[PDB]
């Protein structure tokens, strides 16, 4: 997995590759690692895939309830405090590593959370097996006060580093842009540089090829 | 990690490097290790980041509740809350905390709570992996009742040595000055402190 | 030894033009000893199909748990659970057992009765959804299945062709796995009708 | 003695007598209070009555600092008031710990009202005989007044008054906002907003106050604080030159 | 208890107050650096062992309590106060501030007026000591109500005691030394015994003074007691 | 919970008293099916008929209940009965025998009668079911937790009046279609309204599944009730 | 290690269970009956860990007997086996699991068919023409795959079983002291007390 | 500390009445009128903002509440009981449904849960029933638009249109006259405004009336784009200004 | 006034009285008389035991709590058993944990606090027994009187139970003599046996009527009954 977060002058962008693996094997060639906690607070995870999704949804559900109750737009510091306190309680057994990013009435925010429940803040971050490839790009090109365009380019490039050099990452680049003024934009398969080439031959079989022992219709209704 | 707190004439100063590692990888080169638990009570954290953040958060909660009910807590009260948490949970915590604060009556104070959960009141304290390299130096150069600028220098020199030898320490040197004045954040960059 | 290797078993699901298919082997073994030649691993709640591979006791238990849960669903809601929702229900049911998981690899196939769109999904033992639109594979010959599917598959196959593809993928993967095989059953699922075929295969 | 008068079950008319009785308890101290919004502050004024001369005047107060940013004034007997203050403090500290931001004035009010509702519904708890007025300069909503009663009701106010002579003050302020046509006082200094509040308390109640007859709490951006006798004396002098 | 009267009162608490008025008289006096506590002990019979049914109680090391009404209810209140002061010291290290301690007792007494299954306490308690920032004296009623006092009395002699207390506040606005307050306490207890004269009484005094006891709570005994008894004997005649 | 000097249970008695004011429900068992018919309590033109079910509830695929009493109490019970049926299915891989489900439900009611100082549930049930031990079955249960089996029965208002009428026309050899008629006639005779129109009825059958070898529950849409009110000649 | 075999013929289910109880270096007993009747048309045989074995069987026996009296009815073999499976499935994740494997042979009156279920300690259930637990299946499954027919009579089944017992006596390292054989059909459960030299 | 009333406070009377439930229904009667009207393509729920002081700010107190993106509620009766019921209803939508099926409950099932919460206040020891009747309006894919009433006993009924509180009987009459099954949402908002004018004492404008609709998806109100199968909430509170616009044409 | 106010211990009368507690105090007045008194070196309990019949045993009034402590009872006997058991436990605890003999005074405080909780908890009655506690500790001989209201007082001598007012008046009179009865166990007992006499409308107190207990300086707490008391009649 390669996930990055990058702050720009008026917002925050996150991005991720689209490959899930069971050890050496590629399960999903185009899964979605970008998760919504609330409309303008988004999330990318690495580690135990079930864990990052569950902890995101639990906290997403409680953040919705908090917002309704308080009549206020959810804050990124709340997602953080709830995630970190939850993860801490489970003493790393919930293997969630997350980059959490958003805009709220207080401004724009970029945070990291580790499975034991420690958090950090910064202007640029990476996580995942591709984390070193992506950080090397970030450390090479990140400047203070980037425009929106530059930030998308830099994040996109960081994910590419992970896609090309980390065997744990591959396929596509997903992006989400959270600007202070606006609605969050989720950009699914913003880059697709790993198209499978056309096969050399068609493997469709002549009908009758398979030997059938017996047969019957299956009843669905009642 | 290299962290220290030093008492001086007008108060207390906390300082730290800014590097967090997982193995030999620098996870964060610009960490802020100086943590406020009240207006004029801060700490430096060492050991497990998860553990010390969770503790610092609980302490901050306790000191806010304390302030609502009884008024400004002393630095001793702060230290005692940390100790209670550390001692009582010694079997699932790896936490070493240095607590530093200023008030009007008691002036600048420093307490260190190392791994056991013991508490020690001290004129100055050092801790973190990098601290072992500066025991000799700090003991030779510390004096009571130093001025602000002398104290800033002592920490600056001390931590630059700690950073020089410890691979776990490094980045920028952050400091917080705590006096009647006031709360002041200082930062110092490699290009400066490496030439010391 | 490893709970997911004791009993043997494979399930695979594919999408085609206005249909889905789901297939499984019939083996139930106890390590090296083959015990049953008739252990089916695909089930259905109304028009929603679920294959489960893994420890057989958990295969049976989860079938009973999902019959139970879908029956109550239909009673309160006055309609049959759709593929997407059932997928969610499997995922949350599995995650609920996060630190004492069922040792299974479930697979869901079906056609949404409102949109008519074919749907398949897979899960790991703790409920992580593999959302994939072509094929899903599970079991002690999953490497063999991924291999077979990635070569054999092409999109929008007619039901009679998709039948050949899924069968060929299953048979040949099963024959490279000591713990799979011993009979195979294939379901072709068309909105309107569902045909079930037992395949002839090597009995070793 | 019917049971519908002893615990919070419905009367045949659909009323809750113990709740209504609890409102009556709120006046038993014969103190009036009022609250106004400035341009970037919020002020609360309450009467201070120290009848017994064996009392230490500094410990006689019905204004509480709930948090760094929220003040609360109570109309009602002190034991129930302190019970409510303690709880509000605990709820405020807890909110900050759990959600990482300071508890908003209105949200604390909604929460304290919810606790009140419960006493309205469960038999074994008596309602508290107090009305709670919460003030702050909210970071999202600006200067705020939210008031909660033994019924579990709460709402936001442009200004408000509470106590036996609540009505006098209310209609006075109502008259004021009719003229100004805006929903706050135009003034930048919280000192002037305090003076306005004291001034209109004086008219409405037709009484003069020394520095020991008043008690003042002021909320600004990020503090809430109470004035000392001397700060108040300085306010009284200021108003006596022109009115 | 949980029951409001149609006009917002609580009759059970009002009745609890009657138990207090019925009680022996007790007082406290705040001085320039401390606090003095005194109480009337009715000698029912000559068989009561003198000096040996101590009514004044210490909490932690720096706080005295005296009460009038049902004695068992006071002891209950002090047990709870001791637990509450221990818990404070355990967590914050410092001995509990008097205002902090007041509220702890306050919240506990108030709690016993919320629930139909509990009765209010049948005491008023006068208490205080020295903390980080001076001397404090408090009085706590069966309702949970409490305020800070310059001087306080409760029990049967309450009215005359308050009258005497009020005089002292007027003659000595520049603060009363701790040694003076002791004498005056002995006097005041004598001048509220008038009422309950039928049976004999014995005097108990305790004090907490920054300069006289180092801010620790102590019992007045020996020569200091005898001298305060003499002052009161000579000033009643 | 307490006994009266007569050895009766006040709260139970008063709960039955409450049920006698509720809309009448009728159950008739024939040899090839069962009928459940119920009258909705004084309605209004604006009430949604198309998405309403207050008196007839499905317990599983082979069992249904007609309710007389507080709906909200009935939903509590219905829900536990549904769970109970599924536990049984899961434990034995067989659909629950009707009696067993009725007995469990009755036992929960009996419980409220004997301990805990909560009020009983103000509910009476007619159960319509099929199983392979007893075929078609009809049972009744009331707030006491007592239950009994029947060929035809009513609950709620006018049971005494409705019971006499059923006694009169009921014959063992009946088809379900004859039972349909009997139930509608009996409600028609016993309403406290002008006529028994479709909009005031809930109706359901448990038949031998058109042509199969299987059991089918038909919960009548309003349209079907209007049409079946045509045949039996009550327009 | 305990031999537990089952074969389902046309009109009955036959169970055979070894008679030995061995602890350490000693055979303590040579007439052990590894069987409990659950209901007049359902029999269960069991093998596994020392104490768990009887405790489980008797607990199941108590439960089915309770049902019978409550309902004045006999649960079908399919129902009893589902019930048994669930008890084992719960047990496998409890503090101390029951280590018991069972065969359930029953005659179903509603269908008029014999039925044989094999369930191991994990709650793995399967319905089989013939089955075994432990090592004995390593010999008997292949023998029966060869010699078994679906339409065998009871006597044919007993011959087929004699063949299995012969094979086990020849090849199995342990002395299991013969079996006790029980037949379950429409007229209930009966023991063939002549097998040791039949 | 610890409860003394572990017995039902709602018991049956000799006549079969459940007194406390009746008395709560009397509280609903005293409450300000609210109503719901269902159209072909929407539901409207409306009520009056009976303010307690001219010094209060009536926008800070909403009587119409979002429960899910597709479900809203209004009430008549005791406001504080409503407020806590709304809290619990939002929560139970998550705990009993969304955390299980990954989607929001259909209208009838959420109503069903609210109904249960109310039923329990009718049976449990030491409590009084809620003093409210709710109208709940919603949409869901498989049932379309719906409107439900829920009463202090826990009973619910589906309505084409209804009214609760003070002038309910007159308003129910005015609605039976005016409702048909070809009504468009705009027409139903109109009828709701007319019906409400009879009930309203003082000023009748976008500041004194509170009105919300269950209509089509507001893809703007979502807060994000890029997921095409997410089109936004169907619940929408009309603004002050939006209301006055329909009052001119009234 | 006494009307709706004596239902439970959880209700004040409009005079500020607790009737359940005052009623409990009335069971003491029913109980058979007992006397306690002490000097500087010993403390003595004397009790008149009461039979239920001429065919019965006179029921015991004296209970040993520790080697240095015991008590006599007047009122509900099973209530005395609850409290003496608790006191035995408190004595024991103090020995085991601190190797300390429990102060008679602390025993007072403990019993008092225990009685107190029962004067304030819904659904429980107050204790209906009065107790006289004697012991020898590190500050000498002690006598205590315990009332179920929770009031405990230290006295040189006292009596509780029916007609006890006589004995009390006698002890009030004798005071200055028995207080000095030191190092003479038998004279102090004689003074207690005589004090109890002033409380007889009964009979001439017999070898069964009489229960005597003693504790002091070099004497563990010990109970005399039957033959061993004859030398005092
Ligand atoms: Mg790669
Ligand atoms: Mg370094
Ligand atoms: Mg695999
Ligand atoms: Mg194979
Ligand atoms: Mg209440
Ligand atoms: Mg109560
Ligand atoms: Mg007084």
């Amino acid at each position: 997995t390669t996930i990055v977060g990058v702050k720009f002058n008026n917002g925050v962008v996150i991005a991720a590759d689209t490959r899930s693996t069971q050890g050496p094997i590629v399960a999903d060639k185009n899964c979605a690692k970008l998760h919504r906690i609330s409309p303008k607070i988004w999330c990318a995870g690495a580690g135990t895939a079930a864990d990052t999704e569950a902890v995101t949804q639990l906290i997403g559900s409680n953040i919705e309830l908090h917002s309704l109750y308080t009549s206020r737009e959810p804050r990124v510091v709340s997602a953080l405090q709830m995630l970190k306190q939850h993860l801490f309680k489970y003493q790393g057994h919930i293997g969630a590593y997350l980059i959490v990013a958003g805009v709220d009435p207080t401004g724009s925010h970029l945070f990291s959370i580790h499975a034991h429940g420690s958090t950090d803040v910064g202007y640029y971050l990476s996580l995942g097996s591709g984390s070193l490839a992506a950080m090397a790009v970030l450390e090479s090109h990140w400047k203070q006060d980037l425009t929106k365009e530059e930030a998308i380019k830099l994040a996109s490039d960081a994910i590419q580093a992970g896609i090309w050099n980390d065997l744990g990452s591959g396929s596509n680049v997903d992006v989400c842009v959270m600007e202070i003024g606006k609605d969050a934009e989720y950009l699914r398969n913003y880059l697709t540089p790993n198209v499978r080439e056309e096969k050399q031959k068609s493997y469709k079989f002549p009908r009758g090829t398979t030997a059938v022992l017996k047969e019957s219709i299956v009843n669905i209704c009642d | 990690t290299s962290i220290m707190a030093v008492t001086f004439k007008d108060g207390v100063i906390l300082g730290a490097d800014s590097r967090t590692t997982t193995g030999a990888y620098i996870a964060n080169r610009v960490t802020d290790k100086l943590t406020r638990v009240h207006d004029k009570i801060w700490c430096c954290r060492s050991g497990s980041a998860a553990d010390t953040q969770a503790i610092a958060d609980i302490v901050q909660y306790h000191l806010e509740l304390y302030t609502s009910q009884y008024g400004t807590p002393s630095t001793e009260t702060a230290a005692s809350v940390f100790k209670e948490l550390c001692y009582e949970n010694k079997d699932n915590l790896t936490a070493g905390i240095i607590v530093a604060g200023y008030d009007d009556k008691n002036k600048g104070e420093v307490y260190t709570i190392p791994l056991g959960g013991s508490v020690h009141k001290l004129p100055y304290a050092i801790a973190g992996s990098g601290s072992t390299f500066i025991y000799g130096y700090c003991d030779k150069n510390f004096r009571e009742n130093m001025s602000k600028e002398e104290t800033v220098d002592f920490i600056k020199h001390s931590l630059s040595q700690a950073i020089k030898w410890d691979g776990s320490s490094g980045g920028v040197i952050r400091m917080v000055v705590l006096t009647a004045a006031g709360v002041e954040r200082l930062i110092f960059y490699p290009d400066e402190y490496e030439q010391l | 030894s490893d709970p997911s290797s004791i009993n043997g078993g494979i399930v695979v699901a594919m999408t085609g033009k206005d249909c889905v298919a789901i297939a499984c082997d019939l083996r139930l073994g106890s390590q090296s000893l083959g015990v049953s030649n008739k252990f089916e691993k695909i089930f259905h709640y109304g028009h929603v199909f679920l294959g489960i591979t893994g420890l057989a006791t958990d295969v049976t238990t989860l079938n009973e748990m999902f019959r139970y849960k879908t029956n109550l669903y239909k009673l309160k809601e006055e309609r049959a659970i759709e593929p997407e929702t059932f997928t969610q229900l499997v995922s949350s049911s599995l995650y609920e057992r996060r630190f004492g998981p069922y040792f299974v690899g479930p697979v869901v196939a079906g056609i949404n009765s409102k949109s008519g769109k074919p749907f398949i999904a897979g899960f790991d033992l703790i409920g992580c959804i593999d959302e994939a639109k072509d094929f899903i594979v599970s079991g002690t010959a999953s490497d063999q299945l991924f291999g077979m599917c990635e070569s054999l598959y092409e999109p929008n196959l007619e039901p009679e062709d998709l039948f050949e593809t899924i069968s060929q993928a299953l048979l040949n993967a099963a024959d490279r796995d000591a713990l799979s095989g011993w009979g195979a059953v294939v379901y072709i699922i068309k909105k309107d009708e569902v045909v079930k075929r037992y395949l002839k295969m090597r009995q070793d | 003695a019917g049971y519908d008068r002893h615990i919070t079950i419905f009367s045949p008319e659909g009323r809750l007598y113990q709740v209504e009785y609890a409102f009556k308890a709120t006046n038993q101290t014969n103190i009036n209070s009022l609250a106004v919004r400035g341009k970037d502050c919020t002020v609360v004024i309450s009467q201070k009555k120290v009848p017994d001369k064996l009392l230490d005047p500094t410990t006689v107060s019905y204004i509480f600092c709930i948090s760094r940013t929220i003040g609360m004034v109570v109309n009602g007997p002190i034991p129930d008031a302190r019970n409510a203050a303690l709880r509000a403090k605990a709820e405020a500290a807890e909110f900050r710990y759990k959600y990482g931001y300071d508890m908003p004035c209105d949200v604390l009010a909604k929460r304290m009202a919810n606790l009140s509702q419960i006493y309205t519904q469960r038999a074994y708890m008596r309602p508290l005989g107090v009305i709670l007025t919460f003030v702050s300069v909210d970071e999202e909503l600006g200067p705020s007044i939210y008031k909660t009663d033994p019924a579990g009701y709460y709402v936001g106010y442009k200004a408000t008054a509470t106590g036996p002579k609540q009505q006098e003050i209310t209609t006075n302020l109502e008259n004021h906002f009719k003229k100004s046509k805006i929903d706050h006082i135009n003034e930048e200094s919280w000192e002037k907003v305090v003076e306005f509040a004291i001034t209109h308390m004086i008219d409405a109640l037709g009484t003069e106050f020394s520095k020991n007859d008043l008690e003042v709490g002021v909320a600004t951006k990020d503090k809430f604080f109470t004035l000392s006798a001397e700060n108040i004396e300085e306010r009284l002098v200021a108003i006596a030159e022109q009115d | 208890n949980s029951v409001f009267s149609p006009d917002g009162r609580n009759f059970q608490v009002e009745y609890a107050v009657k138990a207090v008025e019925n009680g022996t008289t007790s007082i406290g006096i705040k001085c320039n650096d401390g606090v003095v506590f005194a109480v009337e002990k009715l000698i029912t019979s000559k068989l009561l062992v003198p000096q040996k049914n101590v009514k004044i109680q210490v909490v932690d090391r720096h706080i005295g309590c005296v009460y009038s009404g049902l004695i068992p209810d006071g002891r209950h209140l002090v047990n709870r106060g001791r637990e509450e002061a221990a818990s404070f010291k355990k967590l914050y290290k410092t001995p509990i501030p008097i205002p902090a301690f007041a509220d702890r007792l306050g919240q506990y007494v108030q709690a016993h007026t919320l629930y139909n299954s509990v009765r209010p306490f049948g005491v008023s308690t006068i208490f205080g000591g020295v903390d980080k920032n001076g001397a404090h004296l408090y009085m706590l009623e069966p309702s949970g109500s409490y305020w800070g006092y310059k001087g306080a009395a409760t029990g049967k002699g309450r009215q005359s005691a308050k009258a005497e207390l009020e005089k002292l506040v007027d003659h000595h606005p520049e603060g009363l030394s701790a040694r003076e307050a002791v004498k005056q306490a002995a006097k005041i207890i004598y001048l509220a015994h008038e009422d309950n004269k039928e049976k004999d009484f014995e005097l108990e005094i305790s004090w907490c003074s920054l300069s006289e006891t180092n801010g620790l709570h102590k019992f007045v005994k020996g020569d200091l007691l005898q001298e305060a008894i003499d002052f009161a004997q000579k000033e009643i005649n | 919970t307490i006994f009266s000097p007569e050895g009766r249970l006040y709260q139970v008695e008063y709960a039955l008293e409450s049920i006698s004011h509720a809309g009448t429900a009728i159950g008739i068992m024939a040899s090839d099916g069962i009928v459940l018919a119920a009258e909705r309590k004084v309605t209004s033109t604006l009430l949604e008929q198309d998405t309403s079910t207050e008196k007839l509830y499905k317990l599983n695929d082979k069992i249904a209940v007609a309710v007389a009493g507080l709906t909200a109490d009935a939903e509590i019970l219905i829900n536990t009965a549904r769970i109970h049926a599924q536990n049984y299915l899961k434990t034995y891989n067989e659909d629950i025998p009707v009696e067993i489900l009725v007995r469990r439900l009755s036992d929960i009611k009996q419980g409220y009668t004997q301990h805990g100082g909560l009020r009983p549930f103000g509910v009476s049930f007619i159960y319509a079911g099929y199983d392979d031990r007893y075929g078609y079955q009809l049972y009744t249960s009331n707030p006491s937790g007592n239950y009994t089996g029947w060929k035809a029965i009513s609950v709620g208002a006018n049971t005494s009046a409705a019971q006499t009428l059923l006694q009169m026309d009921y014959k063992d050899d009946m088809k379900v279609d004859d039972a349909i008629e009997l139930a509608l006639k009996t409600l028609s005779k016993t309403t406290d309204s002008s006529a028994l129109t479709y909009d005031r009825l809930e109706f359901a059958t448990i038949r031998k599944g058109a042509n199969d070898g299987e059991v089918y529950q038909k919960i009548f849409k309003p349209q079907e009730i209007k049409d079946i009110l045509v045949k039996t000649g009550i327009t | 290690m305990d031999i537990i075999l089952g074969i389902r013929v046309q009109d009955s289910v036959i169970l055979a269970s070894s008679k030995a109880v061995t602890r350490g270096i000693s055979v303590l007993k040579d007439s052990d009956d590894k069987t409990r009747q659950l209901s007049p048309h359902t029999l269960m045989s069991f093998a596994g860990e020392a104490g768990d074995t009887v405790q489980f069987a008797e607990y199941i026996q108590a439960n089915i007997q309770l049902y019978s009296i409550r309902e004045d009815y006999e649960l079908s073999p399919q129902a009893v086996s589902s019930f048994v499976r669930q008890e084992l499935a719960k047990s496998i994740r409890s503090r101390r699991p029951y280590q018991v494997n069972v065969l359930i042979g029953g005659y179903d009156k509603k269908k008029n068919k014999p039925e044989l279920y094999q369930i191991d300690y994990l709650g793995t259930k399967v319905e089989l023409p013939y089955g075994a637990h432990g090592y004995s299946g390593f010999y008997t499954f292949s023998l029966l795959d060869h010699h078994y027919r679906p339409d065998m009579t009871t006597e044919e089944g007993l011959d087929l079983l004699k063949l299995c017992v012969q094979e086990l006596e020849k090849r199995m390292p342990m002395d299991f002291k013969g079996v006790i054989v029980k037949i379950v059909d429409k007229d209930g459960i009966r023991q063939v007390d002549d097998f040791q030299a039949q | 500390m610890t409860d003394r009333y572990s017995f039902s406070l709602t018991t049956f009377s000799p006549s079969g009445k459940l007194g406390q439930i009746d008395y709560a229904l009397t509280a609903v009667k005293q409450g300000v009128t609210s109503l719901g009207i269902k159209a072909t393509n929407g539901v409207v729920i409306a009520t009056e903002k009976k303010s307690s002081s001219p010094l209060a700010m009536s926008e800070t107190l909403s009587k119409v509440s979002l429960l899910t993106p597709d479900i809203g509620a209004v009430y008549s009766g005791m406001g504080p009981d409503y407020r806590v019921l709304v809290d619990k209803s939002r929560k139970v939508a998550h705990t009993s449904y969304k955390r299980i099926y990954g989607e929001y409950p259909p209208t009838k099932l959420l109503v069903s849960e609210v109904a249960k919460i109310m039923q329990e206040a009718t049976q449990s020891g030491g409590v009084r029933p809620f003093g409210v009747s709710l109208l709940i309006a919603g949409h869901d894919e498989f049932n379309g638009f719906s409107l439900y009433q829920v009463d202090p006993s826990g009973s619910y009924f589906p309505w084409k249109a209804t009214a609760i509180g003070k002038g309910s009987v007159a308003a129910k009459t005015f609605l039976e006259k005016r409702w048909n099954d070809e009504l468009e949402l705009e027409d139903a908002i109109h009828i709701a405004l007319l019906t409400l004018k009879e009930s309203v004492e003082g000023e009748f404008n976008g500041d004194t009336i509170e009105l919300a609709i269950i209509g089509d998806e507001n893809p703007d109100l979502l807060g994000y784009t890029g997921i095409p199968t997410d089109k936004g909430p169907r619940f929408r509170k009309l603004t002050s200004q939006e209301i006055n616009d329909r009052l001119e044409a009234l | 006034f006494r009307n709706n106010y004596d239902g439970d211990t959880v209700t004040f009368s409009p005079t500020g009285r607790l009737f359940q507690v005052e009623y409990a105090l009335e069971a003491i007045k029913q109980g058979s008389v007992t006397v306690g008194l002490r000097s500087n070196t010993h403390a003595v309990l004397v009790a008149l035991k009461r039979n239920a019949d001429e065919l019965s045993s006179y029921q015991k009034k004296i209970i040993k709590c520790d080697e240095h402590m015991g008590l006599s009872l007047a009122g509900l006997a099973p209530d005395a058993r609850v409290l003496s058991n608790y006191l035995r436990q408190q004595c024991n605890y103090s020995s085991l944990v601190f190797n300390r003999k429990l102060a008679v005074e602390r025993a007072g405080h403990l019993l008092c606090d225990k009685a107190q909780k029962n004067t304030q908890s819904y659904g429980g009655r107050p204790y209906g027994v009065g107790l006289l506690i004697i012991g020898y500790d590190k500050s000498g001989a002690h006598l205590l009187e315990f009332q179920p209201s929770g009031n405990v007082t230290e006295l040189y001598g006292t009596a509780i139970g029916a007609r006890s007012q006589g004995a009390k008046t006698y002890l009030e009179r004798t005071l200055d003599t028995f207080i000095k009865i030191d190092g003479n166990p038998d004279e102090l007992i004689k003074a207690g046996v005589e004090a109890i006499s002033q409380s007889l409308r009964d009979e001439s107190l017999t070898v069964d009527n009489l229960s005597i207990a003693i504790v002091g300086k070099d004497t563990p707490f010990t109970i005399y009954d039957g033959e061993a008391v004859a030398k005092y009649i």
